């Protein structure tokens, strides 16, 4: 009940990000936008976008936000840090933002197990018989991928914060060790990062 | 791919969130 | 979300007929259209598009402006784009669509008379009074609604048959421009676009021959001389199946369009206006 | 805090009257009409504007 | 104490007569999608905002209607519900748990948190919505002598009365439940009762048929009875309990009219320690605050 | 109103002119509309209206 | 405490509009009669000082206004101050209030108007109308010089004489925008401009100037100070009787 | 005790927000290469040398700015360079080891070997630049009487904020550890405090929750409190030892003006041994200090 | 529509297709 009222906020969360997305306007669905590397300027505008909503979700006093980000869309291995597929780096005064395309569409592309698992959900039989006898959409798929890639660039956007707070030298220091944002909330209430868990363990 | 070393503990702290007391 | 979808304010009165309205989404944008791309399209042959003008720093003067679908081999009524009053019924086959779009399009030409025939032959409809009626008030409303708001002299210096070299004499293509509704001259003047654009005694020409025609019969998409310009345009099957897996790619493409150019716009000595 | 769901449809007011508005932005003004012009009936006028206009 | 308040009615509900307490109309957010058909009566106070009304008005979904009534019972606000939109009936109580709103009004009436109206078990015991009736033993139906006895055997007639026209019976006498156990043996009025007040009870003789007094609240900032006037949320606690989540109107009916915590009617008979025929006028007087129900929602 | 009511589009159009050469010109445009549509749609010399039996 | 004339439109009707839109300079007791928000948007005027010399420590803040007046203005476009003849042509009598037209009409002596527009309001009305008269008429007095520095605008009288033809706020309103190319202090005369920034005529005064094309007035050297580009108004003689350095 | 003294910002450097010691300008050769770019700000008692000017001013690698403090505080110096240059954060503190600049300005607010500015971690608690406020527990934010309470319950909803904000929670009261632990435990406070003051403490019921003091040094050429009136020292020592090598702003918050060693803000509260609703008042002067350094450097 | 100036000019034949 509370908890749903939670989960209503995350997903309305999640739509405005869809009013965002609707904003820009894309003709194809985001998997076939990062699979079509001929639409570097979509990426670019995509990727800018998401980090603008993030940084006045962040920030909710705050509606500036870079207005001008030099983008480069990378496609070799060598061009890409694992764990990382946004980065962050400064050419001598000139902010560039590398994005790794292949493993946005290997993210995208990969499987989810919706129908696979099951979980709690409000299963009312009785509910279910009453309504018989009174008697554009997003799949679970699609909002997957969009979670997916939002949560993504908030790491991106994270990393970028600390660039910018703290300098190149400290988010060359995140990248090494991510440590600094376990506490996160302490503004983070807005960010998806914050509202859920992730673990890893030997087996 | 890389043949690079995976910090199991790093990746946690990245979807790390502690919980207040109240 | 003002819909300005005119000829999307259509229902199938009829009860075994259904009206999908399967029309575009920019009827939503406050533009200076009052009928949006898929309307256009199917009821006009033309394709909504913009011409940037002056785009440098913040200066955007971004004229509007239509696109023939009319081929080089289509010639009089397949070739006329905006038939005149005189002439629309015969172009349109007003028989063939739906009473209200008829209705539309009577108004939109001033056939008061169709007008009166059609809702005296929507009299002797089963649901007539019951729902027939209503139908007839919100079309017509809605229709009405439109019109006074294109029309500006309800509650600037574009010549468009004042390009034409060669001509004998005459023009008159500015004539039938004013005789036309406030609807249909608000449309001419969104989607044609003036071959040249003089400001405060300065002339920019943008094509060197007009591509648009009008005259009594009404706009076509013809050419003041010569031919017709080049216009072109999942069910698994066997031959879908392609076969083993195994030139100018690196270079840009010119549309191949024929945008409505023609006409003559004169500014004053106002500056670059951007309000 | 806030509340709000979508566009809503309303009653309709009737009476030519209730078109009347002060010209004035800055000055307020509500005519007096009877409930009655909210009637789909042929009654374009509502019982108040015809008492007083037309007695 | 009058307090004004709104109440809405859901012009298309699953659940039927049933309330819920709001701290205030924005609480809706708490039920989103699939929740507030189960609740067709919305109760809150009323912050005196014409904006707020004007929202109310345009939720087309529901029919509003403002009241007022003092702040200290729901009994004035549920015959204003009930004759605002013409109910007789009222349904469980539910409350939003997440938000409890803070009313004076109820102060231990009844409550239920919102999330369980789906697993309340529809059926009953009495078809229909029967009404409610609570006795005090102790010198009410028996005799205050130590050799209790009806005071009028015109008991027995009265409760098949009750029963025939379809009307829980209840008892909660201030009583151990030995001795009330022992008064129901004696006078042999025990299946008369579908509750009984003062693991239910074992002694070989009864199988459960005192609920233990589990719950314990001390009280509402109130000083009165030490153990409490009566309880109108315990004893509809058990109503639910017997699977009866409706009623009609509810009655105390005791020797003591101090406890009377808050009843839809209230009957009080002599403290007699001997029979005496006055029963029959007691029911006599019952069955006239019952049909005043009646009238009151005759149409 | 009246003016409109009784035809009178001498002194309509005075007042529309009159209006608009000084927000005035929204008040015309809401004014005339809602005057306007009613009598059309009364206007029992025409079709389309609902009003000839 | 404040002034400005149109200040005192009350809203007697309710009928267009009115929020009072004035100036805070109105508030400055200045020896203007109207603030800058008035006097811009009815004459194309911007109140300005200008200070003169420490030579025997005067450095007087001198009043003038600013022209609003491009190089493109022509004919009424052109002209600042109209005359009582062409007041009501150059300024829009069915845009502002009806307190302002009567204003107007005092001020350029119209008194037939002025009581036309109050038999019409008639029909609180009448009594607001009343406080706008006071209020006007009590600034129009004030103005007036006939109650309990030969300033001319033609010697550098036609000129004079279409000045004084002007009412009393109108006198003082272009007195105290206009400033004399020419100034004596008691018999010693200094000259401030070589030439004249606008004329007086009949139409009224005019953003104009002898000859030539009208002044350009429009709407990387960090280092060094700016010098302003509008163009201030200028016209006339005046001569400072037998009186000492009257900083009074 | 106005002294003069240079300070230098350097226009290209890798480490930003720390400042260095020197004893004199001529001690950068001590850095040499790829060290001095660990260093953005360079701070030195002025000899009053127009050619050491000169000198500086030709160093086009620094930009310079000279000013005047007393030479018994850093809060002077470090107020005069954050205006200079616009820098409402330090970093840590670092010094020259090789040759420690003797200056009376520092006398135990807070130091380190410059070499170790490399082997700083960047990674910290929470995110931006926080404040720090330190908290004597005694009387403070408890009761002074045996049965220690909170003297305002506001106490929990003022460190929320803090936290919420962003700044980090220091209590040093000058009690036994087991003391302080238990107060803590007692109040149910723990968990709001980031460092604790008073193998840091073993009891089988906390973990590590009073770093040990180890560091003694006794007094500085100063007759004060005992043990010593408060650290700046120690406590950004521990903020270290926490990861945080940066702040915003120290404020000590006791009931005892006179410890008050060297802190951005100081507040003072009674030595009230009884509960009483002050806290929200105290807290509303450390936010106004916090909103006056903000107001510093709004710009 | 873009605003560049393709280069058209005179007349061109050929028999069938040669691509
Ligand atoms: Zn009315
Ligand atoms: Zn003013």
């Amino acid at each position: 009940s509370l908890e749903s009222y939670e989960t209503l906020k995350i997903k309305l969360a999640l739509s405005k990000y869809m009013a965002m997305l609707s904003t820009l306007e894309m003709t194809q669905p985001l998997l076939e936008i990062f699979r079509n590397k001929a639409d570097t300027r979509q990426i670019a505008a995509v990727v800018f976008s998401t980090l603008a909503f993030i940084h006045n979700r962040f920030h909710p006093l705050v509606t500036n936000f870079t207005n001008k980000m030099e983008f480069v869309v990378t496609e070799t291995n060598d061009t890409s840090i694992p764990g990382e597929p946004i980065l962050f780096t400064e050419n001598e005064g000139v902010l560039l933002c590398s994005v790794d395309r292949p493993s946005i569409v290997k993210m995208l592309s990969r499987e989810f197990d919706t129908e696979a698992l099951v979980n709690f959900e409000n299963d009312n039989c009785n509910v279910r018989i009453a309504k018989t006898f009174g008697a554009f959409s997003i799949t679970e798929v699609e909002a997957t991928q969009y979670l997916t890639l939002l949560l993504t660039v908030e790491h991106a956007y994270l990393h970028y914060y600390i660039f910018k707070n703290y300098g190149v030298f400290e988010y060359c220091k995140s990248l090494t060790d991510h440590s600094l944002f376990t506490n996160k909330l302490r503004k983070t209430s807005n960010l998806l990062l914050s509202k859920f868990k992730f673990t890893i363990e030997d087996f | 791919v890389s043949n690079c070393k995976f910090n199991i503990e790093d990746y946690n702290n990245i979807f790390k969130v502690m919980e207040n007391i109240r | 979300r003002v819909n300005r979808c005119i000829f999307a304010s259509i229902v199938s009165f009829d009860a075994c007929i259904t009206y999908k309205s399967p029309c575009s989404p920019d009827a939503y944008h406050d533009d200076g259209w009052f009928i949006c791309n898929n309307h256009l399209i199917k009821r006009f042959k033309m394709s909504k598009m913009v011409l940037p003008i002056f785009d440098e720093d913040d200066n955007q003067f971004k004229m509007t402006i239509a696109r023939h679908l009319v081929g080089n081999k289509e010639r009089g009524i397949k070739r006329i784009l905006i038939p005149s009053a005189t002439n629309y019924q015969d172009v349109f086959n007003l028989n063939s669509m739906m009473q209200a779009e008829q209705l539309i399009f009577h108004l939109i030409y001033n056939n008061e008379n169709a007008v009166n025939t059609i809702c005296d032959n929507l009299k002797y409809t089963e649901g007539f009074t019951s729902n027939t009626q209503r139908v007839i008030h919100s079309v017509y409303a809605t229709t009405k609604s439109i019109l006074d708001t294109t029309n500006p002299n309800t509650f600037e210096l574009r010549f468009f048959d004042v390009t034409n070299a060669r001509a004998l004499r005459g023009g008159a293509g500015d004539q039938l421009f004013n005789n036309y509704s406030g609807f249909l001259q608000n449309l001419i003047r969104r989607a044609v676009a003036p071959e040249y654009l003089q400001i405060d005694t300065e002339e920019l020409r943008f094509r060197n021959c007009a591509t648009c025609i009008i005259d009594e019969t009404g706009l076509v998409a013809s050419v003041p001389d010569g031919p017709e310009l080049y216009n072109p345009i999942n069910r698994l099957q066997i031959r879908n199946v392609l076969k083993f897996e195994g030139t100018l790619s690196g270079y840009e493409e010119y549309p191949t369009y024929v945008p409505l150019f023609l006409g003559y716009q004169i500014i004053n000595s106002e500056n670059n206006f951007l309000r | 805090v806030p509340v709000g769901m979508a566009p809503r449809q309303m009653r309709v007011n009737r009476c030519i009257f209730a078109s009347i508005v002060s010209f004035d932005a800055c000055i307020t003004y509500k005519s007096p009409c009877s409930p009655d012009a909210y009637h789909d009936d042929g009654w374009f006028i509502c019982n108040n504007h015809l008492i007083k206009r037309f007695k | 104490l009058q307090s004004k308040w709104i109440c809405l009615r859901l012009n298309d509900a699953i659940i039927k007569r049933h309330v819920l307490v709001l701290s205030e109309y924005a609480d809706l957010k708490y039920l989103g999608f699939e929740k507030y058909k189960f609740f067709e009566y919305v109760i809150f106070q009323f912050c005196n905002d014409p904006q707020l009304c004007k929202i109310i008005e345009n939720n087309y979904n529901y029919c509003m209607q403002i009241f007022k009534a003092p702040a200290d019972d729901m009994r004035d606000i549920r015959h204003n519900i009930k004759r605002a939109f013409k109910t007789p009936v009222l349904g469980h109580m539910c409350v939003l748990s997440n938000k409890p709103p803070m009313y004076s009004f109820l102060k231990e009436w009844f409550l239920l948190p919102h999330y369980k109206v789906v697993s309340l078990k529809s059926e009953s015991l009495t078809w229909g919505f029967p009404h409610v009736v609570v006795f005090d033993l102790d010198s009410t139906l028996i005799t205050e002598e130590e050799q209790v006895e009806i005071r009028d055997p015109f008991v027995y007639d009265s409760l098949q009365e009750l029963h025939e026209m379809g009307c829980v019976l209840v008892l909660w006498s201030y009583g151990s439940r030995d001795h009330v156990a022992h008064s129901m043996r004696d006078v042999d009025l025990e299946g008369y009762f579908d509750i009984i007040i003062s693991n239910a009870i074992v002694d070989y003789n009864l199988k459960k048929r005192f609920i233990e007094n589990k719950f314990v609240f001390d009280i509402h900032n109130h000083r009165s009875d030490n153990n409490i006037p009566k309880s109108p949320k315990i004893v509809i606690k058990y109503l639910s309990d017997k699977n009866v989540n409706f009623f009609k109107s509810i009655t105390l009916v005791d020797d003591l009219p101090t406890n009377n915590y808050a009843y839809d009617f209230y009957v009080k008979v002599k403290r007699c320690p001997t029979p005496v025929q006055d029963w029959e006028h007691y029911h006599n007087e019952i069955i006239q605050n019952i049909m005043d129900y009646e009238q009151y929602f005759i149409k | 109103i009246f003016h409109l009511i009784y035809n009178n589009e001498n002194a309509v159009n005075t007042i529309c002119d009159n209006l608009k050469y000084t927000n005035t010109q929204r008040v015309i445009h809401s004014v005339y509309a809602t005057t306007k549509s009613i009598l059309d749609t009364t206007n029992p010399n025409t079709f389309c209206s609902r009003v000839s039996r």
